[PDB]
């Protein structure tokens, strides 16, 4: 069978916070960033 | 309705067999009977080259880019016209 | 609704660490990108 | 231990090996159209069919193997079978809409009539009659094969069945030499674009129903069907009622009243 | 053409437009109350410490908030579909003009008598003349008879435009194939402004209109002087 | 033929631990790692020609 | 283990944790995309190219925002979570197919950038008109790309619309009728109804697009007596139904939250809410020409288009007063939630009537392809759609996590949103009164002020946003586990604590006809 | 004769935005009488009016195009 | 152009044992080039290939019938 509970039912660790913020900010931030960057490469191309 | 025959007595895999060869495959003998006539080429029409047929936007991605994927020769020109 | 207390407080100081990172995760890659917009434009 | 009727299904990959093979497939037919390759278009057809043949052999498995469909998951599948029909039908109205919009209001391109000039349809009570006769004819054996499955007879149902099977092989044959024989092509303007998309996804969808009751009888043969479980046949029933009535509406639409 | 900072409709040019002013007051004024009583009844049910929690019945305040939208739904689509079919109504032009879209202009054919076409492209802002308006002026006008009744006709030769202009209530889209018509009537001479309004690729935002009214004899001498 | 379900129902029902795909054996792993060797790896292919794809290429 | 959970799952509530983190990423997407609009319009003159490049970031602003931040959010993630639970069930009734379902969004979401990757990208608008969109005008691999996207989606959903319905009709307790089913659950169910039947249309318009680009047809191509207006009236008969398919989940999420913080035991007029969203479902299939009063229709179908259209308002307006009646007589929680839900109810009712204003054909033809349509659709969706969501995320994460928020940071950031996105929004009604055109890379100078200012709003949003992401960090981070939840006598869902197992109702409950 | 022309009149056959057919059917309609009188003891001065209706409504590339292919033999109205 | 006309020819608009709408065409052919070519002072004599095809085809009573009506007024097919 598989953990239960809080902080258990979820497919990222909340273990250590600092490492959550990590992951989260790696998360929601490369989200953010790729149409930044997509952009860029369209202008980048041609 | 607009039919005849008559049974839905109690229906069945009886029935429904008898239906089976006593009505539908008997009807498509007939109907392929009737294919087997009135088939044989039909003489084929002059091209005339209309815009609103064999469109071509962009080559087929098979081929030449230029035939259909069930091209016919026989009946089926070419932009330009038949095959030879 | 009603909760038992935080197992692993965050004071006040680790929230600002965690929102200014939060913050910056956002407004770095896309500063970065805008900033250079004219770098780009002539390519 | 569950107190109700419901199936909790073992973890699966066949939905992500599904989904990936969905990724491969239209993706691999953007390089087929665009960089003239099929390379990845046939790695993603091969990795749908697997995917499906593992995802529905373990619903055999789960339930004439395992007894896991109660009453209550039966009811369940049964709407669902119904509900995925109807998104079918409402697929195909699309393409129905486009037909009647294109003919109904012909534009001066076409010379302002349909068929369009220069288009010579083919006759409606030659092949495509035969096609109706076919289609109707296995309406009426798959019903007599469902009549022997719920009277016990496993020899006049398999019977049924091949006949059945044999009629749709028939359908598919010759709507194959109509496609190779036809003078016009789907190329040939919005006449060409009705015909041979709408009656392409219908013939897609009888291969699809052939295929599905092709399972079946191997699945007859194995004795996998009881007098009164037996929902995979009911499932493919409905679908090769269904293809029978899109071919109706098909034959009245684009074949009769068209042209 | 807009101005700074404005709220509304441009100053309606054509009597339909005028009639649109008018439909958009009242219906607005409709928009303004409802959401002023909604936002009144939100605050009015927080603001007391008095309850009432068990089942409330609802058949009869149903019938009010039932009826009471549907009569001010009448209320807005009687003069809504007035306007609506005396924009259809019949009303034989003096004149027919025809634009074609392209990307990214406009073309302009007058062929009742003489064969009369040009093309109408956007002044780029590095040729502006002083006091001109970036991104609305262009090198040929389109020039019109005021005070008569005109017939455009609109259609494309790539993708879908859109011709509109917001002073006269005008807005026909421009589909290849396929011959729009719609009716044209300025009360007043002047210049008149619009822009392409369906996305249409790069340069959607730089074809526009500009629409140029002038007495009959004006038009009749412009028209001589294209022969 | 002859009716072998209930062999297959014992098969099935064994308390092996397996999961359905994997219950008929040795067969079951093969045809899944098959399965799943070519999705990951078209993935990965397909990831390769969008590179190719995102860039001019003279 | 973690593969089996994570990537076989057959978990009514894991997958809906997996809808959640998919739709929230996609949000950060959408909402990077929008800054990217606001950016180019937020001083006159061009700022990052021509209207190609503007509109392809235009185009996927949408398709992000619809297809893979509300409806995976909405439905896959609040309607697998809560419907079973809400119902007694223990899973839905195909968990592996929901699987399926879920699996279908990242390949989709990979296509659409691969769109904007390859060629000049896809800036067709997300309506994807013909002959804009096809092979001469966006020749190469975009818009098919697109085109792909949006199948795999319509799949994705089809197929989630099969296992709504069929959850909800046939795994309820045996003595509940559909009448006893909490208005969330309707709202999914009818939700289910329109997508099934109103995707299908969309995916054979997309796919006759398909072949117009690939297959040499002639379906939208005059030459061939094709016409592009076809694919308008296919694509819309989708497209409206899409947008109440985007507020149902969110009407039912409303329904119970505004219940739950007035203390109540049950919505006001619960048949009234049913009648009223199963009408919205069936009108909104008759009015999808509201999108084509300038195309050059009939007058008498422009005038039937009118009038069928308002109608609509009159169940809506059901909804709303009864939520008020819910309201009323409350002992009222001024949750973080239920500011979400009160803001939903005026921001909703305000882009409800200029909804209405453009229903109107006759004053439509000045307004269509204007920024007021624009203000319209962002008020019931930036507004309404989004502030349902937030307000059911804020409401139910202590359900799902097992952790508290603090209310004080989310009712900080309910303040800034609400700020954001009507300084935002409000001024593009002026634009559109006074004439801006829709898909505009850059605008004559008269608009500059309230262009100006609507940009200086999507910055304040963007801190909101990114003022969220650090709300949920410091829950999971401080780790305040729930012990007590109030009203679990009408909130079946909360009854099997914080989070609940894995397997729920594995015992069903018992209830008895009498 | 029967003159005065200014613009194409209203035509209660062809009512609506959509005056796509109002073209063709003019232009059509000049071209068969104007064929007609070629082939008999005619003058094609009686073709006229449907000359100046569907000069004033059809956009010069419809006519252009349709004039090359009725050349081209490829016109696919009924002459 | 065609004369020695004998009779009517063949006509494949028409290839059904039932004549009734041949004739009628033709008359309406012939009264409405009649029209159009009286009106615009032009020639009838181009009309002539209408006139004989519907002399040679109609019952004299229905031709008869028919222009009785077009004099009273109560003609039903459009001239
Ligand atoms: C409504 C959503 C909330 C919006 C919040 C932000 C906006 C403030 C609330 C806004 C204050 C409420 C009253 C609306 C003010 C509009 C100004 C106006 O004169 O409107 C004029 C018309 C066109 O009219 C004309 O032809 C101009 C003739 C008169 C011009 C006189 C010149 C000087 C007047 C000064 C006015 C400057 C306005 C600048 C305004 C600059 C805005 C940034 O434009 C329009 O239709 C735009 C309206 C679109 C339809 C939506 C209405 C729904 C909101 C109503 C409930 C609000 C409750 C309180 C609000 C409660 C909030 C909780
Ligand atoms: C959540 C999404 C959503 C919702 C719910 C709606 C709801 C409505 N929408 Fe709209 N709409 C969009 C999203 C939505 N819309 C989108 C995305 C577009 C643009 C597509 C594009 O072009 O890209 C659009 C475009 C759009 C147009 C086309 C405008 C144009 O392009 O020119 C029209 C026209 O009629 C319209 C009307 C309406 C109406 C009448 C409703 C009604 O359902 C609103 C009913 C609600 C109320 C009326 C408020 C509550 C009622 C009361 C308090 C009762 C009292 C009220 C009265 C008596 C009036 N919408
Ligand atoms: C749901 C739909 C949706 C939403 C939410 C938005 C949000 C926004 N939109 Fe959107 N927009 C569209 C749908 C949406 N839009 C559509 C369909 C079009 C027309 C496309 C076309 O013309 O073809 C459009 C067009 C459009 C234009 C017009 C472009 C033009 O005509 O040239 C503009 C310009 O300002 C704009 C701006 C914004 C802004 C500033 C926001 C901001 O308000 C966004 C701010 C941020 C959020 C609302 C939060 C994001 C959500 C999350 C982070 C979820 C969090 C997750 C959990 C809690 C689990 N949009
Ligand atoms: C019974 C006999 C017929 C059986 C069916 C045959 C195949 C049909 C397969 C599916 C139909 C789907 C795509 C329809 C595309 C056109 C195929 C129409 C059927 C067909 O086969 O049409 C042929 C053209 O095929 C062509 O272009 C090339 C076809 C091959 C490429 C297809 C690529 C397009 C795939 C798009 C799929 C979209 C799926 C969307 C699902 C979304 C669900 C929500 C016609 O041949 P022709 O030489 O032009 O004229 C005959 C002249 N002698
Ligand atoms: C554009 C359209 C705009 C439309 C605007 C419409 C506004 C409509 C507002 C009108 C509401 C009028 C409702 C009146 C119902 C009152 C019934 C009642 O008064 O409540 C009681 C039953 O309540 C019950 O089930 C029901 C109890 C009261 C609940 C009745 C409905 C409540 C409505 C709340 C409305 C909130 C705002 C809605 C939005 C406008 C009966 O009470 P009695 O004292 O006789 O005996 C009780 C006490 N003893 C013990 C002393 C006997
Ligand atoms: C279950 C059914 C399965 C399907 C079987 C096939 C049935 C086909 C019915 C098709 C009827 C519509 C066909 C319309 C096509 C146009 C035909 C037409 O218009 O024909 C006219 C009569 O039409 C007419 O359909 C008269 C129409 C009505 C005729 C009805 C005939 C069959 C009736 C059966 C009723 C059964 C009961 C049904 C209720 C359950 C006759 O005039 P033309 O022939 O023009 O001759 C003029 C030329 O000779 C010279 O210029
Ligand atoms: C040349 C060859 C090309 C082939 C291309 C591939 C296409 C072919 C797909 C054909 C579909 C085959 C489906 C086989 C399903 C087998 C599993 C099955 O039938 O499972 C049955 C349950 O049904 C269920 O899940 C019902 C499951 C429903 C499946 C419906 C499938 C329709 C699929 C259409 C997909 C594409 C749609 C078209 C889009 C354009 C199992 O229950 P029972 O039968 O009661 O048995 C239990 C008793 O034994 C107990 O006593
Ligand atoms: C251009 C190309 C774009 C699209 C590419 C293709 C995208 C998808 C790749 C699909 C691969 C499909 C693989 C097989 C899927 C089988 C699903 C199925 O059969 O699902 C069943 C339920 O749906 C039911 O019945 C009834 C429904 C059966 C659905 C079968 C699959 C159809 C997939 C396509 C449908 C498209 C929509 C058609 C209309 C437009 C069983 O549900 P499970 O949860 O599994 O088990 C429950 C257990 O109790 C069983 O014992
Ligand atoms: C963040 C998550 C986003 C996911 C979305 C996908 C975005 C991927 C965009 C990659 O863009 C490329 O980046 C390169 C950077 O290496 C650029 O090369 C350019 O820059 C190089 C490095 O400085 C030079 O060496 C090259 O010559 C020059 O063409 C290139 O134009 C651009 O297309
Ligand atoms: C629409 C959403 C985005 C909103 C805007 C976000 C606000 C800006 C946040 C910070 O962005 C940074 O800005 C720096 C400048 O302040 C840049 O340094 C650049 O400029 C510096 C100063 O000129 C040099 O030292 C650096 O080397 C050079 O890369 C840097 O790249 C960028 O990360
Ligand atoms: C997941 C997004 C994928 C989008 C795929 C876009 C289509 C790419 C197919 C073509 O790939 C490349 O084509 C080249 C020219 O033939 C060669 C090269 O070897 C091949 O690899
Ligand atoms: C392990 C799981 C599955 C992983 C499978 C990985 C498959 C990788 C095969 C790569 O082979 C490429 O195939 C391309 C097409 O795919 C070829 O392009 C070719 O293909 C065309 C069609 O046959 C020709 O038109 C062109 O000349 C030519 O560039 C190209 O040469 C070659 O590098
Ligand atoms: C009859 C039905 C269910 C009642 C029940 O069994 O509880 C109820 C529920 C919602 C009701 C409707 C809604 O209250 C909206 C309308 C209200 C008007 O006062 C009558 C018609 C009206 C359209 C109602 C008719 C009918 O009484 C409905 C449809
Ligand atoms: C083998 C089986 C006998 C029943 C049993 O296995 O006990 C019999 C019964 C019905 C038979 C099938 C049916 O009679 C239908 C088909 C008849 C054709 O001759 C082809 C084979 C055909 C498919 C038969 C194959 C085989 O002989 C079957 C399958
Ligand atoms: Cu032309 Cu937009
Ligand atoms: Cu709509
Ligand atoms: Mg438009
Ligand atoms: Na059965
Ligand atoms: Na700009």
């Amino acid at each position: 069978h598989y953990e239960e509970g809080p902080g258990k039912n979820i497919p990222f660790s909340v273990e250590n916070k600092w490492r959550l913020l990590a992951m989260m900010t790696l998360f929601f931030g490369s989200g953010f960033a790729a149409p930044f960057f997509i952009v860029r490469h369209q202008l980048l191309k041609k | 309705a607009s039919a005849a025959k008559g049974d839905h007595g109690g229906t069945g895999a009886r029935t429904w067999r008898f239906l089976t060869f006593g009505l539908a495959l008997p009807s498509v003998a007939l109907c392929t009977l009737n294919s087997w006539l009135h088939s044989g080429h039909r003489e084929r029409p002059a091209f005339i080259p209309y815009h609103h047929l064999r469109i071509r936007t962009k080559p087929f991605s098979w081929g030449d880019g230029n035939h259909t994927f069930f091209h016919n020769p026989r009946v089926n020109p070419l932009p330009t016209g038949y095959e030879k | 609704i009603t909760a038992k207390p935080a197992k692993t407080p965050t004071s006040p100081k680790e929230q600002a660490i965690g929102l200014s990172v939060t913050f910056l995760s956002f407004l770095l890659p896309a500063g970065w990108v805008l900033y250079h917009l004219d770098n780009y434009k002539k390519s | 231990h569950q107190t109700h009727a419901y199936h909790m299904v073992n973890p699966s990959p066949w939905p992500l090996t599904g989904a990936l093979s969905a990724l491969l497939m239209t993706s691999g037919l953007t390089m087929w159209f665009h960089f003239n390759s099929m390379t990845l278009l046939m790695i993603g057809l091969t990795t749908n069919m697997l995917t499906m043949y593992q995802w529905w052999r373990d619903v055999i498995r789960e339930s004439t193997f395992q007894g896991h469909h109660t009453p209550a998951v039966q009811k369940g599948l049964r709407y669902g079978m119904i509900l995925f029909i109807i998104s079918e039908v409402l697929f195909f109205t699309g393409f129905f809409w486009a037909f009647y919009h294109s003919s109904l209001a012909p534009t001066p391109e076409l010379g302002g009539c349909w068929p369009p000039t220069g288009i010579h349809p083919l006759n409606p009570l030659e092949v495509p009659l035969l096609n109706t006769s076919v289609l109707l004819a296995s309406g009426v054996s798959i019903t007599w094969a469902h009549h022997s499955l719920m009277e016990g007879d496993r020899k006049h149902m398999l019977q049924a069945l091949f006949i059945t099977i044999t009629l749709g092989v028939y359908f598919t044959l010759l709507q194959a030499s109509e496609y190779y024989e036809a003078p016009f092509t789907i190329s040939d303007g919005v006449y060409g674009s009705t015909f041979f998309v709408a009656t392409g996804f219908h013939g897609l969808h009888v291969i699809i129903g052939s295929t599905f009751l092709i399972v079946c009888f191997f699945r007859q043969l194995k004795f996998h069907f009881t007098s009164n479980h037996h929902f995979g046949f009911e499932a493919a029933a409905w679908y090769w009622h269904f293809v029978d009535v899109v071919w109706l509406f098909l034959y009245v639409s684009i074949y009769w009243w068209g042209s | 053409m807009a101005y700074p900072m404005q709220l509304g409709f441009q100053d309606a040019t054509s009597p339909i437009m005028e009639e649109l002013l008018h439909f958009h007051d009242h219906t607005l004024m409709i928009v303004f109350l409802i959401s002023s009583l909604v936002l009144y009844i939100i605050s009015l049910m927080l603001t007391t410490k008095l309850t009432h929690t068990s089942t409330m019945d609802a058949q009869e305040v149903e019938t009010i908030w039932t009826i009471l939208p549907a009569i001010i739904l009448i209320l807005i689509a009687l003069p809504s579909l007035r306007i609506l079919y005396m924009m259809d109504e019949i009303n034989n032009p003096s004149l027919t003009v025809k634009t074609m879209g392209h990307q990214w202009y406009w073309s302009y054919e007058y062929t009742d008598y003489e064969d009369l076409s040009f093309d109408s492209y956007m002044i780029p802002t590095s040729e502006l003349k002083p006091g001109e308006l970036r991104l609305l002026e262009v090198d040929n006008r389109v020039v019109l008879p005021m005070e008569m009744t005109i017939r455009m006709l609109v259609s494309s030769e790539d993708v879908l435009h859109s011709w509109a202009v917001p002073s006269l209530g005008l807005k026909t889209d421009a589909i290849p194939g396929r011959l729009n018509q719609t009716t044209l009537m300025s009360s007043r001479p002047g210049l008149y402004y619009g822009q392409c309004s369906e996305i249409c690729g790069s340069n959607h935002s730089f074809m526009p209109i500009v629409l140029e009214l002038v007495p009959l004899k004006y038009f009749e001498k412009w028209s001589a002087s294209m022969l | 033929f002859e009716n072998r379900v209930a062999e297959k129902q014992k098969l099935f029902q064994e308390d092996n631990g397996l999961p359905v795909h994997l219950k008929g054996g040795a067969t079951d792993n093969i045809l899944y790692r098959v399965t799943m060797t070519l999705c990951l790896g078209g993935t990965l292919y397909s990831l390769y020609c969008l590179g190719w794809a995102s860039f001019p290429h003279k | 283990m973690f593969i089996n959970r994570w990537l076989f799952s057959t978990n009514h509530k894991d997958i809906g944790t997996l809808y959640l983190l998919f739709g929230a990423w996609a949000g950060m997407v959408g909402t990077a995309l929008s800054l990217l609009i606001r950016a180019e319009l937020g001083q006159p003159g061009t700022l990052l190219g021509d209207d190609q490049i503007y509109n392809v970031v235009v185009t996927a602003h949408a398709f992000v925002m619809i297809f893979f931040m509300v409806m995976p959010i909405m439905i896959g993630g609040f309607g697998n979570w809560l419907v079973p639970l809400m119902i007694g069930a223990p899973d839905m009734a195909f968990p592996r197919m929901n699987n399926m379902s879920f699996w279908l969004l990242p390949p989709s979401f990979l296509l659409l950038l691969a769109s904007s990757m390859v060629e000049a990208g896809a800036g067709t608008g997300w309506t994807v008109y013909p002959p804009l969109a096809g092979n001469l005008a966006h020749a190469g691999a975009s818009v098919d790309l697109t085109i792909f996207s949006l199948h795999l989606a319509g799949v994705s959903s089809i197929l989630g619309a099969i296992n709504f319905i069929t959850t909800i009709i046939n795994m309820k307790p045996p003595a509940m009728s559909q009448y006893q089913t909490p208005l969330f659950v309707w709202s999914v169910m009818i939700t289910a109804v329109l997508l099934l039947l109103s995707l299908p249309v969309l995916a054979a318009g997309i796919t006759m697009l398909l072949t117009d680009r690939n297959l040499n047809t002639t379906f939208f191509d005059p030459a061939g007596g094709g016409d592009p207006i076809l694919y308008q009236h296919l694509f819309w008969f989708f497209g409206h139904p899409e947008v109440y398919i985007l507020i149902l989940p969110g009407f039912g999420m409303i329904s119970h939250i505004v219940t739950y913080y007035s203390g109540k035991k049950e919505p006001f007029g619960y048949m009234g809410m049913v009648w009223a969203m199963m009408s919205i479902g069936f009108l909104g299939f008759i009015v999808w020409a509201h999108h084509m009063f300038t195309v050059g229709m009939d007058v008498d179908t422009r005038a039937y288009f009118t009038s069928a259209t308002m109608i609509i308002a009159i169940p809506t307006g059901v909804k709303v007063f009864s939520w008020l009646a819910t309201l009323h007589g409350g002992n009222i929680k001024w949750s973080p939630a239920m500011m979400w839900a009160l803001g939903f109810i005026f921001l909703f009712t305000v882009g409800g009537l200029t909804g209405i204003v453009l229903a109107n054909s006759s004053l439509d033809i000045v307004l269509h392809d204007t920024y007021y349509v624009v203000a319209h659709f962002h008020y019931v969706l930036s507004m309404g759609a989004v502030f349902a969501i937030m307000g059911g995320f804020v409401h139910w994460f202590p359900l799902f996590s097992g952790y508290t928020l603090n209310d004080t940071w989310a009712k900080i950031h309910f303040a800034i949103m609400f700020v954001g996105v009507n300084m935002t929004f409000f001024p593009q009604h002026f634009l559109g009164l006074s004439g801006m055109p829709r898909r505009y890379s850059d605008y004559p100078d008269a608009y500059t002020m309230w262009n100006t200012i609507s940009s200086m709003g999507s910055f304040i949003s963007l801190t909101a946003v990114m003022l969220m992401v650090f709300i949920i960090w410091e829950a999971f981070a401080s780790k305040r586990e729930v012990l007590t939840v109030d009203l679990t006598t009408t909130n079946l869902e909360w009854l099997n604590g914080c989070p609940p197992p894995y397997h729920t109702f594995e015992e069903p409950t018992y209830v008895n006809l009498k | 004769k029967i003159k005065n022309y200014q613009t194409a009149p209203f035509d209660s056959r062809f009512p609506n935005q959509n005056q796509t057919r109002n073209c063709w059917q003019n232009y059509l309609d000049f071209h068969r009488c104007e064929k007609a009188m070629t082939a008999k003891g005619g003058d094609v001065s009686v073709c006229e009016w449907y000359r100046r209706v569907y000069k004033s409504l059809c956009p010069i590339s419809w006519v252009s195009t349709w004039d090359d292919r009725r050349a081209e033999g490829t016109f696919p109205g009924k002459i």
